[PDB]
């Protein structure tokens, strides 16, 4: 009319409709997941292979959303996985629950800085309260058992079925390594695929593992320098056609002995130089092999992009895929290379650790490709939660069992300072109570009743909502007992998350324009 | 699940019609006629008359409320608002999951704690007094009315209330509808209206003849049976012939002397008759003495059978040695103003006076009728109950604190409903606020924040201004029946209108 | 025009009233007597004739 183009319906009616709506079918969309249950999706894109995935990670990232409300919220989940490991729907629920319950108190008659004023105030009467509800603690970090019950707590969010085994996995990789007290890295642990068995007979190693074939000799010498290469057996000679049956004899005669010269010469000047062992990325030949079997070179067969990359930003190296021989300028630190005999297949082992960090890869084995990334995706989300970096993790009783007591605080705290502040004080408190209803929607049992079962039964705070269907209708378990913890620092910097985000929601809402080529 | 939803739509429709006319300042409403005209009026009753609508809810509505103003008279218009809110409040957020069961028993119980908490909240009173009663009046009448011979309406009325109560034997019954109505005649001074006995008769007594005069006589009236019929039972006289009109004089004279020879010891004299005047047979009928009156209407026949107790029946012969006229009553024709008047003074059924105005045209007889009927009806409704409540918006929030208190302490499932119903209730201060002109949400917040201290439940907003005041000081009181009447009938019509399945035809 | 502006109808009603009533104070003060004689009506019907024919 005088500012859009026909573009956007924004103005001064969307304040209370279009910037709500947007958001909550964007949670809508996404409250089915949150729990252990088998809601798989499926995740169709460029790829063209038809997989389902079951976290929330994937599926945002795949979809493509043309609406800043939606946008504003896809920023604050990127920066809560970059800092602590999990939480991504925590964050997405709680900001569309504060929009469900402020849209009422904007329909009503109200404005919107007294809202503002009265969720900060509310959030940090919880950040206040928040550290008074610690229970258990991490006494050493040395035994297995200890770190085993939080794998296996953390684990079971994401798969069901099998769950001890992967547990016990990854603490005996993370044991041998360095513990949280002192430095750990994160980028110091590879997962490899092998297509071969299942998953019940995977095992642990130190150190580089790469499915790699040798058709040289065993090289166990601490001389043989590393040289990576980009294709050195790609084609240095390039021979055309003549005629279109065959030619002269002599000509290609000539070619073969010169070519084959030139091979031996770049060979023996790599050889003389002080690389014992080289990297190839490309084709294989005759003689070529003939070559390396009575040279005593190692030569490799399987060539990918991934392996080059990690050897070279562990190592320092770089490719020089040049015609003529170069001088050696790989010198790397790795001198123990042995070889090893998995599976029927040759994998490769570095030895280079000097109580100095060490690293880790485990080995795993899966029917298909489409079942190992499941198990990756699991692997890397405890490794992430086992990194807390203080020696006291100050475990809370999760699952729900301290919301509902938050909420009561915040109820009780709030019936006390007159104004016109009460009412976003009982909007924030009442918002709590959307973690116990979507577990218990996506069961098979209503929420109502399990809502009441928990509030009529005790303040203690450590009763929540089971899983089997004995813990359905009466909802009275002791999770303390059992190990069901959570993170004391993920929870809270979910809340600051969210808390920021509703308030740069309820910050910009006016007009959206646009801008002048 | 859909009946139920188009009800309560309906119902919310009609309930947001005459919402903005509660208070001292009310708006206007206006209706347009389909012909070509245009009346304006701040009535909501003749709104809700004038309506036609054509959903079964609706005209339930308008029935209860019609059934409401008819046997009160006062509180017709906050019940429809009442329920729809409750049934907007309720139904429209507490049937996601369709289970109609608790919610009866959650509105049983809220009606139970609100009658406890009005009834555990009311004054005692005295009527010894008559100065504090007629003060209490004034307060009460203090609407939309002129004010200049208020005061002596205001004590007629309470005379005539106070004198018309005779039928106590322990239920304490008064009529006042069909019991006492009101006479007009102009001429003479505007400052002599009272009460007296009050007989319906103008000209209705026709005496050709002169013949004595009436002093304190024994008059005992009979039935009407004395007209263009055949007899008793059978048709063995029939009014035909000239003949029959002579022998139908000299049958009344043997009727007449067996009445005499059976029951006549007190000499009675007119009679009721419908059809039968002539110049021949009525001199014999006056020279028998005795005498006969006719042109009988409706408002004669009422005033014979409350005050005398005349009834109708085939029996005009053989009755009751003692059954009326008991007592010397005095029936002398004044010839005040310009038309006959009777008085009959002390006889059978005391304590029926009427009242007795002289104004001038319709206007003065309009006024001093409607003056009459709202003060009959608040000095009715004042009587009732000897329990007064500080109206204009303090009860209802003490009530509302008691519920959710009460429901907060008891800890129960169903505790959402009965909050639901209970924050409901402070509907009326809102509407005052609006219609006063001011803050609709920071006053509620502070008559909020007022109502939770120590002893402090008579703190209200004035109707005039806008401001929070103590009700000790104004004076806005109103009874206790009518409170609980209105809440009996809000919770009745929520109930029938929340039990309601499905809908068909038939015949 | 106030309606449009933001006001209550109550508000200007209680004006008018009260400007209602300062007129009439002031027309009350303001009258003045004259002894009729001829020329009073002789004018007056010679208005109210120019304001009619
Ligand atoms: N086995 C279990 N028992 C009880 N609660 C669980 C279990 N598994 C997961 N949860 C709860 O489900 C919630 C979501 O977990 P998760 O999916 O790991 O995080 P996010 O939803 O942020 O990705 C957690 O807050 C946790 O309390
Ligand atoms: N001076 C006053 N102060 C406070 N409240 C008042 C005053 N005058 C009237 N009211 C309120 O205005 C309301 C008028 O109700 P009314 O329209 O008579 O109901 P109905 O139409 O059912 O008879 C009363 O409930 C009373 O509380």
């Amino acid at each position: 009319m005088l500012k859009e183009g026909a573009k956007h319906f924004s103005g001064l009616e969307e304040a209370v409709y279009r910037n709500i709506q947007a958001c909550k079918e964007l949670a809508q969309t996404t409250r089915t997941a949150y729990g252990p249950n088998g809601m798989n999706k499926m995740v169709i894109n460029h790829l063209e292979k038809l997989f389902v995935t079951n976290d929330a990670a994937t599926i945002l990232r795949e979809l493509e959303v043309q609406h800043p409300a939606a946008k504003m919220i896809v920023m604050a989940s990127h920066m809560q996985e970059q800092e602590v490991g999990d939480g991504t729907n925590f964050v997405l629920v709680f900001a569309g629950a504060l929009l469900e319950l402020a849209e009422e108190l904007l329909r009503i008659g109200l404005s919107v800085s007294e809202v503002i004023e009265g969720y900060e105030i509310a959030c940090r009467k919880a950040h206040e309260i928040l550290p008074n509800l610690v229970c258990c603690s991490a006494k050493n970090l040395r035994d297995i058992d200890e770190v085993s019950s939080l794998l296996r707590t953390s684990i079971m969010s994401k798969q069901y079925g099998n769950e001890v085994f992967l547990a016990k996995l990854i603490a005996q990789a993370c044991v041998s390594i360095f513990p949280d007290s002192g430095h750990f890295n994160v980028d110091n642990i590879r997962v490899c695929k092998i297509l071969g068995s299942g998953i019940s007979s995977s095992s642990v190693l130190h150190g580089m593992v790469f499915k790699k074939e040798t058709e040289g000799d065993v090289t166990s010498v601490k001389d043989a320098k590393i040289a990576v290469y980009s294709c050195p057996f790609d084609g240095m000679i390039t021979e055309t056609k003549g005629t279109v049956l065959i030619k002269t004899a002599e000509e290609l005669m000539n070619f073969s002995k010169g070519e084959e010269n030139l091979m031996d010469a770049q060979v023996k000047a790599i050889a003389d130089t002080g690389a014992n062992v080289v990297v190839t990325g490309g084709k294989v030949a005759d003689m070529a092999l003939h070559y390396a079997n009575k040279y005593n070179i190692m030569l490799v067969r399987l060539n990918s992009k991934w392996d080059l990359r990690r050897l070279c930003k562990t190592v320092g190296a770089t490719a020089l895929p040049r015609l003529t021989p170069p001088v050696l300028e790989e010198m790397g630190h790795c001198d123990s290379v042995y070889l090893s005999e998995v599976g029927d297949t040759q994998v490769v082992v570095f030895k280079h650790e000097k109580e100095d960090g060490a690293i880790s890869t485990i080995v795993l084995r899966g029917s298909t490709d489409n079942l190992m990334d499941d198990i990756e995706r699991a692997v890397d989300d405890g490794v992430n939660t086992f990194k807390v970096l203080t020696r006291d993790k100050r475990l809370v009783p999760g699952g729900g069992a301290t919301e509902i007591e938050l909420a009561k605080q915040i109820t009780s705290y709030g019936e006390t300072c007159p104004g016109l502040e009460q009412y976003a004080i009982k909007k924030f408190a009442e918002a709590f109570e959307a973690i116990p209803r979507a577990l218990a929607e996506n069961s098979g049992v209503k929420a109502n009743e399990v809502i009441s079962k928990l509030y009529a039964v005790h303040q203690e705070g450590n009763k929540n909502v089971g899983l089997d269907i004995e813990a359905e209708v009466p909802a009275v378990k002791d999770m303390l007992e059992a190990g069901i913890l959570d993170t004391y620092l993920g929870k809270y910097w979910a809340i600051k998350l969210a808390t920021n985000a509703a308030v740069t929601v309820l910050r910009v809402d006016q007009i959206i324009m646009a801008k002048p080529a | 699940r859909k009946v139920q939803s188009g009800n309560i739509n309906a119902a919310k429709t009609i309930a947001d019609i005459i919402r903005t006319c509660l208070g001292p300042k009310s708006m206007m409403k206006m209706l347009l006629d389909p012909m070509g005209g245009i009346v304006m009026t701040n009535d909501g009753n003749a709104i809700l008359r004038e309506i036609q609508v054509q959903h079964p809810a609706a005209k339930s509505m308008i029935e209860i409320s019609r059934t409401q103003d008819e046997e009160v008279g006062d509180g017709t218009t906050s019940v429809i608002i009442l329920a729809g809110e409750m049934l907007s409040v309720a139904e429209h957020f507490l049937e996601q999951q369709m289970h109609p069961t608790v919610v009866i028993s959650a509105y049983r119980k809220a009606l139970d704690d609100m009658i406890s908490t009005l009834k555990k909240i009311s004054i005692p009173v005295d009527i010894s007094d008559s100065d504090m009663m007629l003060n209490i009046i004034n307060s009460s009448i203090t609407t939309k009315a002129i004010s200049r011979w208020s005061s002596l309406a205001c004590n007629i009325a309470l005379d005539a209330v106070k004198m018309v109560q005779f039928e106590e034997n322990g239920r304490k019954e008064i009529d006042i509808k069909k019991y006492a109505r009101v006479e007009k005649i102009p001429g003479g001074i505007i400052e002599d209206s009272c009460v007296l006995r009050g007989v319906m008769i103008n000209k209705d007594v026709t005496h050709p003849r002169m013949r004595r005069y009436i002093k304190n006589p024994r008059i005992v009236l009979l039935d009407s049976s004395l007209e263009y019929k055949k007899g008793e039972s059978q048709t063995d006289i029939e009014i035909t012939r000239e003949e029959d009109f002579t022998r139908i004089l000299q049958m009344e004279e043997e009727y007449i002397q067996q009445l005499c020879e059976d029951i006549i010891q007190l000499k009675p004299d007119v009679v009721i008759t419908e059809k039968g005047i002539s110049d021949l047979a009525q001199h014999y009928l006056m020279r028998a003495n005795i005498t006969a009156i006719r042109r009988v209407r409706k408002t004669d026949n009422n005033r014979i059978a409350r005050a005398c107790g005349a009834r109708i029946v085939s029996r005009p012969e053989e009755l009751r040695e003692d059954d009326v006229g008991t007592g010397a009553g005095l029936l002398e024709i004044k010839k005040i103003g310009d038309e006959y008047f009777t008085f009959i003074t002390d006889c059978k059924d005391p304590k029926a006076c009427t009242i007795l105005l002289r104004g001038a045209s319709k206007e003065i007889l309009s006024e001093v009728e409607r003056n009459l009927q709202d003060a009959m009806q608040v000095c009715r409704n004042v009587l009732l109950d000897p329990q007064l409540v500080p109206g204009g918006g303090a009860s209802e929030m003490a009530v509302a604190h008691a519920l959710t208190e009460k429901s907060k302490a008891m800890t129960g499932v169903e505790q959402w409903p009965y909050r639901a119903v209970a924050q409901a209730l402070e509907v009326i201060p809102r509407t005052l606020i609006q219609n006063c002109g001011a803050s609709t949400i920071r006053l509620l917040t502070s008559l909020r924040a007022k109502h939770t201290q120590e002893n402090c439940e008579t703190w209200g907003v004035n109707g005039e201004t806008g401001t929070l005041v103590d009700m000790k000081e104004l004076g806005i009181w109103e009874p206790l029946a009518v409170k609980l009447q209105t809440y009996k009938t809000a919770v009745e019509t929520a109930v029938l209108l929340l039990r309601i399945d499905d809908i068909v035809s038939g015949h | 025009l106030y309606i449009s502006e933001g006001l209550h109808p109550r508000i200007i009603t209680e004006g008018f009233e009260a400007a209602k009533e300062k007129a009439l104070q002031f027309l009350e003060e303001v009258k003045v007597s004259r002894e009729m004689d001829r020329e009073t009506l002789i004018d007056v019907a010679r208005t109210s004739l120019r304001t009619k024919v």
